[PDB]
């Protein structure tokens, strides 16, 4: 016990799967030899250690600021080629957008700027996403999906050459906030970072659970700033570019600004973001996102 | 450098050249040791004081870029140098290095030619990151006091008449 | 014996310069510490090995194909800041150009194709490079200085894309031309890379005397290729972007092009440029050439 049922357990040679009786197929780990990615921060990569025979041949936050999940091991990747890192030029935090939080915004509005995109979810992007109908809307933006955000804010960086030469990319993101108020200002921003945004998602984020997500609080009762950092997520090792954003950040309200009297009704806030240890593989023409 | 609660964010407070038109003609003793001599080298220590109260709270980001045809016109942009993001409510005094990526081994003080390849290596500029906030019946400005003076690394050779004959 | 003059010989401590008597001062090589650079090929930069008180602290070609000179040895760079390296995507063979060779040229006929421009020393480049003037002249152009003609070739590769966001740079050339003629061709090209191209260095580099400069020839009796590889070159340790063309390119015509009758009366090339070992110094924002 060991429930009723049958998780594997598995069999081999004919014990589990003979031509007497069956239980359920199950798929074996696939071990394969390459060079060691996918994995961000210990990245590493190396070399590693045909087979058949031819016919013709003889608590929580805002606590401290560390990740948000814990960095996972390398796996061999499928190509040979050896990637291009961009190194301190592209790996370092960049002023991503500045934007205003007003009093008026109540709980679970995102707030972003002019370099952010309106994404709830519902809305139509056309390809490429750097068609300017994404990112300019009637309403104000909401979300900052990496890496589009992030190329289109420097679209000359080191990162972003690279990203538009390569077909597919891996690393990490590290988001911070900086939000100055007085001791007799009050009021929390959450800062969310979001895998594969999409409508349900989005929307579970502004509610209750979204905590399951990670987070940091930016309270300011407390703090000025808040960091928060992610490794790399994919359903491949190595994310296609142009075509795919793993990691969304949302800066939504907790508890609306609550400002001193006689004083501005409206704090400035600063977004940062940060590339965590960059690799491009598969080099080839100019395509941008 | 003057510092209020009406500077919005991308406020540029003060810009100079890291050239024999500044950093000799700054007032400071370390301006009048450079003046004596005719080539330079090493970190330069920047001081900024804030002498503000002590309920203000802001930043103020110094940026450090080297040797270009054109100054920096945004903040953002002069920010994809060497920079620090101050936060002015710590300690009273930030310690700003300025590095000395350099082109040469030495730099020519030469006030006539400050904009050569061997005599300038950049620029550094104080832009508002966060605006200045602080309660009611505070002070509405906060003046920023910029020192400067030699790195451990700074140097000085060959020397020339002083006093100058500039302009 | 030891000629009659004193070359040095040099002093010290009260010898060669006393209150007595005097020879010719000498300078002495500094010995600083620092990242080891300057010299391509060799790079290996790492770390290396205040010093008063204060008053108030208590044969010749076309034979093989070999670089034109030997690399040189590694010095200690002033600047303390860790290089940005392009790695593969940078250092690699490109197309620069693809230019015609006609039997009308003559002894000393400098040919350049489009990414070229016209350089005999004369003309008056309006600052800065990349002006539209300098490439564009009534007359067909004549070198490829570098790497003003590969940046403008590809202003979009990894190269170029660290070369418009750092002051200074450092790495040697290496340029390929491929002619293929039948064994029924006949001509000579010679391949120069003439160092600090000025008025009086380019005519001379057409002349007799020209093969002091690093050269190959590209000689149709046996050879439809010819390659030559220079090191780095500079009054500085690491040369200013967008202000500086150490090394130039040179296709001239030694023998001119000989065809077999009822045949074209020209051939095809192709020039290739290979930028080798590469490091760029001094992050900052975009500053093109």
């Amino acid at each position: 016990n060991n429930v009723t049922t049958d998780v594997g357990a598995n069999g081999w040679a004919p014990t589990v799967s003979t031509g007497l009786g069956d239980g359920p197929v199950s798929a074996s780990a696939d071990s394969l030899p390459g060079r060691s990615g996918g994995a961000s921060s210990e990245k590493t990569h190396t070399v590693s250690g045909s087979r058949f025979s031819k016919w013709w041949e003889p608590t929580g936050s805002t606590a401290p600021s560390l990740l948000a999940y814990p960095t996972a091991t390398p796996v061999p990747l499928p190509n040979p080629d050896e990637p291009s890192q961009p190194g301190p030029s592209g790996d370092r935090t960049w002023l991503l957008d500045t934007v205003t939080w007003s009093q008026e915004f109540t709980r679970g509005w995102n707030i972003a700027g002019s370099n952010g995109m309106q994404w709830t979810g519902l809305e139509s992007l056309i390809f490429p996403v750097s068609t300017d109908t994404n990112w300019t809307s009637t309403s104000s933006p909401t979300a900052y999906p990496l890496p589009f955000s992030f190329v289109r804010a420097y679209p000359d960086s080191s990162w972003a050459a690279m990203y538009n030469t390569h077909s597919m990319w891996n690393c990490g993101w590290r988001v911070q906030v900086t939000v100055n108020g007085s001791q007799f200002h009050a009021g929390a921003l959450i800062l969310y970072m979001v895998p594969e945004a999409t409508t349900h998602a989005i929307q579970t984020a502004r509610d209750n659970a979204g905590f399951v997500f990670p987070y940091v609080i930016l309270n300011l009762y407390e703090s000025n700033t808040a960091t928060i950092e992610v490794p790399y997520i994919s359903p491949t090792p190595n994310t296609s570019s142009g075509l795919h954003a793993p990691w969304t950040f949302y800066l939504q309200v907790l508890s609306p600004l609550n400002p001193p009297p006689s004083l501005p009704t409206s704090l400035s806030c600063s977004i940062y973001v940060t590339p965590v240890d960059s690799s491009f593989h598969g080099l080839r023409y100019l395509a941008p996102q | 450098v003057p510092w209020t609660m009406a500077d919005e964010p991308a406020e540029r407070l003060g810009i100079f050249p890291v050239s024999p038109s500044a950093i000799a003609g700054t007032g400071a003793p370390i301006s009048y040791v450079i003046s004596l001599f005719s080539q330079w080298r090493g970190e330069l220590a920047a001081h900024l004081l804030f002498t503000g109260s002590a309920q203000h709270y802001g930043r103020l980001v110094v940026c450090y870029t080297p040797a270009a045809p054109q100054p920096p016109s945004t903040m953002q942009e002069a920010m994809r140098g060497t920079y620090t993001v101050w936060d002015v409510n710590a300690a009273s005094t930030l310690e700003f290095t300025i590095p000395f990526i350099s082109n040469s081994y030495w730099k020519t003080v030469d006030v006539n030619n400050p904009d050569a390849l061997l005599s300038t290596t950049g620029y550094v500029s104080i832009w508002v990151q966060n605006p200045l906030v602080g309660p009611h019946t505070a002070p509405a400005s906060a003046l920023v006091q910029a020192f400067i003076s030699a790195g451990e690394s700074f140097n000085v050779r060959l020397m020339q008449n002083p006093a100058l004959t500039s302009q």
